[PDB]
This record gives C-alpha cells, sequence and structure tokens, in this order.
DNA sequence: ACAGGATGTATATATCTGACACGTGCCTGGAGAC
DNA sequence: TCTCCAGGCACGTGTCAGATATATACATCCTGT
C-alpha cells in the first residue's frame, strides 16, 4: 500500500525492483519509462501485463524497453 | 536481595515450595532443609525425565516433545517405570511388543 | 428487566464491532551521521586565522 | 495377494505403531449421559471430561488385552475365550 | 467521459438480452471505471445496492477499493482479508442473511481474493450473489485446478470476466472460458474439439467480445520501443556452461546464464 | 493468577536441549508429575513426623520419605544432589 | 506389440496461510528484619 | 508481623513449515489399435 505510494510521490527513488506478477498487475507506475527485463522470457503473456503497469495513461515522456 | 535458589543453586523455587507446604496443613512447624531438600529432589528428578524426553525427541527425528517421547522415555527405562506404574498417560500409546510364538 | 439487559448487550457487541471495523479501516484500510571522533589522552595542535595552539599535558 | 497371517501382523503392527483413538465419540457421550442420568438426572458434562473418560478405557482396555492375551497363550491357544477373560478379572483381583 | 460509455452500453444491451458478457482488451484504458460506471449504470437503473462480489489478486486490491473510495464514495466499503478472527468479525458483519434488494446494509461491495475463496469454499457456498467480477481471471486457465471446482459452484449466474489476454492459446482455456460464460450448453470438449482452421474460428467467438486497441485514441504514453540488448558469455559462465553440458534443466541453463554465484 | 511450574522446566529443559519444544499436553505431563511426586513425598515425610511424636518437619524426615519413595538408584542420586545443594545452603557465610 | 496421449518428475521460482514462536504490562507472594 | 519489589502470569505481536501453484521440457505408463 505504502510503497507504490512512496514510489510515486517522493522523485529522489531511483531503482524499483520487481517479480514478474508481484507488481506488473493493475499497479500504477506512470512515474518510469525504463523497464528492464533481466530475465523475462517466460511468456509473452505476463511481459504483456509486464509493461501495462508502467506505459499507461499520465506518462509524459517517451517508454525507452530495454530487453537484455 | 536475592533469592534462596541461588543461594542453594537451583533454577526451581524454594519459598513457592515452603509455602505449599506450610498451609498444605502436613505439620504445624517446618524446618528450614524441608523446601531446599524438596527442590533438589524436584530438579533431578525433571532434569531426568527431561534427558530421557530430549533423547526420545531426537530419536523421532522431530524437533519438539510430543507425549508419545514421554511414553518411550517412561517404558523403556526401568525404575521410572517402576515409579510410574501405576498413572496412566494422556495420548502416549503402547511399546511395541508381539509375543515369540505369534511369528510364524 | 432481562429484555433491556440483553438489548443493552447487543448495542455493546454492535458498538464494539463497529469501532474494530473503524479502526481497522483507519489503521489498516536519509542523511547520515558522522563518524564518532574521540581523542582521550591526547596532545592537541591547533590552528586557526590569526593565532596557532599547542594544548600539551 | 498374501497368506493368512501377514496382513493381520501389518494391521496389528499399524494398530501398535499408532497413538489415535479408536472409540466413536457420539456413541460415548450418549453412552455416558444415559449412564450417568439414572444418578442424577439433568446433568452437564465436560468435553475433556469425555476424553479422559476415552483415555481411561482405552488404557484399561488395552491392558485387559494384555493379560487376557497371556492366558491365551497361558492355555496353549492363540484366540482368547470367555474364560480367559474371566481368569484374567479373577487373577487382577476384582469380580 | 471517455468512449468506453457506448461500451457499457453495449454491454448493459447484452445483460438486457439475458446472457454474459466478455471483456478481451489490455489493461490500460481504465476498465476499472468502466466496470464502476457499469455499476453506477445498473444501480441508477434497476436500483439495487445490494450483492456485488470482487475476486482479485491482493496487489491491487488496496488499489481498486482506494479507486472505489476516490471515485464514487456513494457505496459502503467492507474489505475481507488478513487473520481468521478479523474474518469472523467480517463474517458477522454480512450475517444479516439478506435477500434480494437492500438499501442500509455494509455488503455494497465485497472485495477477496482467488485463494482464500478457495480455501473457504464451504462458506462461500451459502450467500448467493446477484453480481460478481473476475479480474485478471488468466490464472485459472487449467481447467484442472481445485479453484476452477470452486469457482464452478457459485449461485450468482453472471460471469463478467476482465482479463487482458485471453489469448494464452493452450487449446483448453478457450473451452474453459465459454464454458464459464454459457455453464449449460458447453460440456463436451471432444465434440467442441471435433467442431481453414485460421479463418473459421473468427466467427465463432465474434459477437461476444469486441475488438479495441491501444493506437486509436492520441498516443503520449510513450509509445514503448524494443531495444534487445545481447552480449557474449564470460570464461566463467561458458566454463560452467561447457561442465554442466559435459555432465548431461533448463532452469540450470538460465541460472547460470544470469549470475555464476547462484 | 494461576499457577504453574512452566519457566522452570523450560529453562532445565533448555540448558541441555536448546533446539527442542514442548507441546502443551507434555506441559501438562510435567505440571502434573511435579505435582504428584510432592504430594506423594510430603505426605509420607507428615507420616513420618508423625510416627515419631516429633510436631516439626525437617530434612532428616525428607530423606527418610526419599529413601522410601524411590528406587535405590535414583535413591541415592537424589539425596547425594539433595545433600550437596543443603550443605551448598547453609555455608552462606 | 508399439505409438500416442495421459500423468509424473524435476528444479527452480512464485504467492499465501497455519501453527508455533517471542515480548510486554503489572500484581501478589517472596525476601528481610525482628 | 510489617514492609516491599520483582518474578511470574495474562495477553499482546512475528516467524518459518507447510501447502499450493506455474512452466518446459523429458520420462514413463497404460491402453487401444
Amino acid at each position: 500500500r505504502d510503497l507504490v505510494h512512496d514510489w510515486q510521490t517522493n522523485p529522489e527513488i531511483f531503482v524499483f525492483l520487481l517479480s514478474t506478477r508481484a507488481g506488473g498487475l493493475g499497479i500504477n507506475l506512470t512515474a518510469a519509462d525504463t523497464v528492464i527485463f533481466y530475465d523475462s522470457d517466460w511468456n509473452p503473456t505476463i511481459d504483456s501485463q509486464a509493461m501495462d503497469r508502467a506505459h499507461r495513461l499520465g506518462q509524459t515522456r517517451q517508454v525507452t524497453v530495454y530487453r537484455l | 536481595s536475592q533469592s534462596r535458589s541461588a543461594k542453594a543453586g537451583l533454577t526451581f523455587p524454594v519459598g513457592r515450595v515452603h509455602r505449599l507446604l506450610r498451609r498444605g496443613n502436613y505439620a504445624q512447624r517446618i524446618g528450614s532443609g524441608a523446601p531446599v531438600y524438596l527442590t533438589a529432589v524436584l530438579e533431578y528428578l525433571a532434569a531426568e525425565i527431561l534427558e530421557l524426553a530430549g533423547n526420545a525427541a531426537r530419536d523421532n527425528k522431530k524437533t519438539r516433545i510430543i507425549p508419545r517421547h514421554l511414553q518411550l522415555a517412561i517404558r523403556n527405562d526401568d525404575e521410572l517405570n517402576k515409579l510410574l506404574g501405576n498413572v496412566t498417560i494422556a495420548q502416549g500409546g503402547v511399546l511395541p511388543n508381539i509375543h515369540q510364538n505369534l511369528l510364524p | 428487566r432481562k429484555n433491556l439487559s440483553e438489548k443493552r448487550l447487543e448495542e455493546e457487541k454492535q458498538d464494539t464491532i463497529n469501532k474494530l471495523l473503524k479502526k481497522r479501516a483507519g489503521k489498516s484500510r536519509f542523511v547520515k551521521p558522522r563518524r564518532p571522533y574521540n581523542s582521550e589522552g591526547m596532545t592537541r595542535i591547533l590552528r586557526r586565522y590569526e593565532e596557532d595552539l599547542f594544548c600539551t599535558f | 495377494r498374501y497368506k493368512p497371517g501377514t496382513v493381520a501382523l501389518r494391521e496389528i503392527r499399524r494398530f501398535q505403531k499408532s497413538t489415535e483413538l479408536l472409540i466413536r465419540k457420539l456413541p460415548f457421550q450418549r453412552l455416558v449421559r444415559e449412564i450417568a442420568q439414572d444418578f442424577k438426572t439433568d446433568l452437564r458434562f465436560q468435553s475433556s471430561a469425555i476424553g479422559a473418560l476415552q483415555e481411561s478405557v482405552e488404557a484399561y482396555l488395552v491392558s485387559l488385552f494384555e493379560d487376557t492375551n497371556l492366558a491365551a497363550i497361558h492355555a496353549k491357544r492363540v484366540t482368547i475365550q470367555k474364560k480367559d477373560i474371566k481368569l484374567a478379572r479373577r487373577l487382577r483381583g476384582e469380580r | 467521459k471517455e468512449y468506453q460509455l457506448k461500451g457499457l452500453n453495449w454491454l448493459a444491451n447484452l445483460y438486457d438480452q439475458g446472457i454474459n458478457g466478455i471483456l478481451a482488451d489490455e489493461m490500460g484504458l481504465g476498465k476499472t471505471v468502466q466496470s464502476i460506471s457499469v455499476l453506477a449504470h445498473l444501480a441508477e437503473n434497476h436500483n439495487i445496492w445490494g450483492p456485488f462480489l470482487v475476486v482479485t489478486p491482493a496487489s491491487t486490491l488496496h488499489n481498486w477499493v482506494n479507486e472505489i473510495s476516490k471515485f464514487l464514495p456513494q457505496f459502503k466499503i467492507l474489505p475481507y482479508w488478513g487473520n481468521a478472527n478479523d474474518r469472523k468479525v467480517l463474517r458477522k458483519f454480512w450475517d444479516r442473511k439478506n435477500l434480494r434488494y437492500n438499501k442500509n446494509a455494509p455488503f455494497h461491495v465485497m472485495v477477496t481474493s482467488y485463494q482464500m475463496v478457495v480455501t473457504d469454499a464451504n462458506y462461500l457456498q451459502k450467500m448467493k450473489w446477484q453480481y460478481m467480477i473476475l479480474d485478471e481471471a488468466q490464472a485459472i486457465k487449467s481447467s484442472q485446478s481445485s479453484r476452477w471446482k470452486n469457482l464452478l459452484s457459485f449461485h450468482c449466474r453472471n460471469r463478467l470476466l476482465l482479463t487482458g489476454t485471453p489469448i494464452q492459446n493452450s487449446m483448453q482455456e478457450l473451452w474453459a472460458l465459454l464454458h464459464f460464460i454459457m455453464p449449460s450448453l458447453f460440456d463436451s470438449h471432444d465434440e467442441f474439439n471435433e467442431w481453414q482452421q485460421l479463418r473459421r474460428l473468427h466467427m465463432i467467438l465474434k459477437p461476444f467480445m469486441l475488438r479495441r486497441v491501444k493506437k486509436n485514441v492520441q498516443s503520449e504514453l510513450g509509445d514503448k520501443i524494443e531495444i534487445d540488448v545481447l552480449c557474449d558469455l564470460t570464461q566463467r559462465q561458458a566454463k560452467l556452461y561447457q561442465v554442466l553440458k559435459s555432465q548431461i534443466a533448463v532452469m540450470q541453463f538460465r541460472k547460470v546464464c544470469n549470475h555464476p554465484d547462484l | 493468577r494461576k499457577e504453574t511450574y512452566s519457566s522452570y522446566i523450560y529453562k532445565v529443559l533448555k540448558q541441555t536441549h536448546p533446539d527442542t519444544g514442548i507441546s502443551q499436553k507434555s506441559m501438562s505431563i510435567l505440571n502434573s508429575f511435579v505435582n504428584d511426586i510432592f504430594e506423594r513425598i510430603a505426605t509420607e515425610a507428615s507420616k513420618l513426623a508423625a510416627y515419631n511424636k516429633k510436631s516439626t518437619i525437617s530434612a532428616r524426615e525428607i530423606q527418610t520419605a526419599v529413601r522410601l519413595i524411590l528406587p535405590g538408584e535414583l535413591a541415592k542420586h537424589a539425596v547425594s544432589e539433595g545433600t550437596r545443594a543443603v550443605t551448598k545452603y547453609s555455608s552462606s557465610t
């Protein structure tokens, strides 16, 4: 409840770690653009929701997705 | 200041058993060595039972003390069984024993 | 007298349940300090702009 | 398949190997109430009192089965009979 | 206030038809406020404030509670999570045995997760519902799950689905979803396997779902482009790679593809 | 203030088996066992005090009662440990 | 008697509840002097 | 018998053990063809 609030409010936070489905489902992450996938190759359905939590309405800049 | 249990080097209480001896109407006069002697005897008996119970619980490869281990420790030991040959146990079971001719 | 006591007990239970629900809803729904510097029994050499000091023992 | 006598040893090992209760609870509770209302009617009972009665009759019955099986081997037999039970009750002391 | 108004009007049209609908679009355009507008429109139309059920993954349970409080605060919000004593207290909170329409009641919205609903199948067997919503319903894609069995035994007869991607294509979740929408005549999956293959599947599910895409409105969202970064293995990583290749499962490959310290 | 021996046998279990826990039914077994031993030894000491026209219970009566109740190896170890505890307590100087 | 489609296994993860643990406020019986 | 204080109990807060899943192959087993 409050980690997402502290992410969206504070601008000095830099790195937001995540698992696959822990925060890639319905969490508003419009304050960032660059999603970086370490080993997200499990299924396209899981990854299609993964940047859906970030590339959402309210983003004010370009989104650069890096797949490693 | 400090309690009599540390004065006699024990962990069981001394004033508690002195109180329980006092109004337990066993006699109207009670000496000073009576609670420390009873305390030391209870110390040794609880320590022996806990030793055998811990050995049986470790023997089960299971990290708690379950009354099956208490039953195993009570009946495996010789004179602990002699002391406790009257008392029935709660949730303990029966030691495995088959008479020799029933094996074919 | 029993019915009024039962109604008071039901009202107290409902008030306790509502207070528990309200409490559950209201309660559930940096710069880092410097290293410690110590100097005991040690002579001090001190140097300002205009004068120098030497606090010896 | 198994010969008659090996699976009996398997289940006797399983019954000696465990610690669960072997008497159904509700017939025992009904029996306790129906055997207590003659002494005193409209009685109330505690659940752990029923558990104490359970474990007492379990220990009494299994000890009774030890010494009646000892009566069975003493008469050069395997199956227990009623005279083995009467002998065990007499040699225990009670009537 | 968007183009989901005609979509919710069409959903109300199939609701007036008397059968369940399908929403098969990705998250991002506001399916949540669309569902709360569906609830508001049906509460204004048929005048119902009563039994509404919500099953959602727990990461966004508090989130959709939050936007329910921020968007439409006229209803009564009651949660369902935590310890068993709080579960009993909340069970007491809707233990009034209410039926049909109610106005002054605390069960206006009821929010829970999949797994303790699966754990409390005896408690959810009673209290027959009027409208239930499943959000992110890709997790019951297998027909052999016990959660599917507990989700096949309700008394609500309304199967609105909120799924970003129901096109998982494992030959059985399609039959699972069409058996979920119509629970009466879809039962023998061998016959539906029996009943040119690329074209002929277009018209089967067409009147149930609707086709929407992200590239129909103005796009200041970011326009996500891909950078696939490639790099060669180190000598240590290739060394243990050839070592466990010689000793010989895919996760053993990928965990030494990630770090030798694994 | 319902009174029980739980803490004391918790520590004397903890000085020899640190990574071991007690069940509550077992907890009750040790509590009832300690109380039964206390009752048996104390009523035998009172009987032996009433034996000899004596109105006082001292350590000698409890030593005789311990030698009467326990089997032999337990008896000799119990009187050895109790005598050591009594001599520890008496020489508090 | 063999092939084909069912579960079984493995080896990692992941989320999530259950049945134990530990920690704290505060009274009455233990300790001391006599 | 008087004074007294802290050890010990009533009642709170966390921690892994266990259960349950997902997924990508191979492996194997059981049955029908």
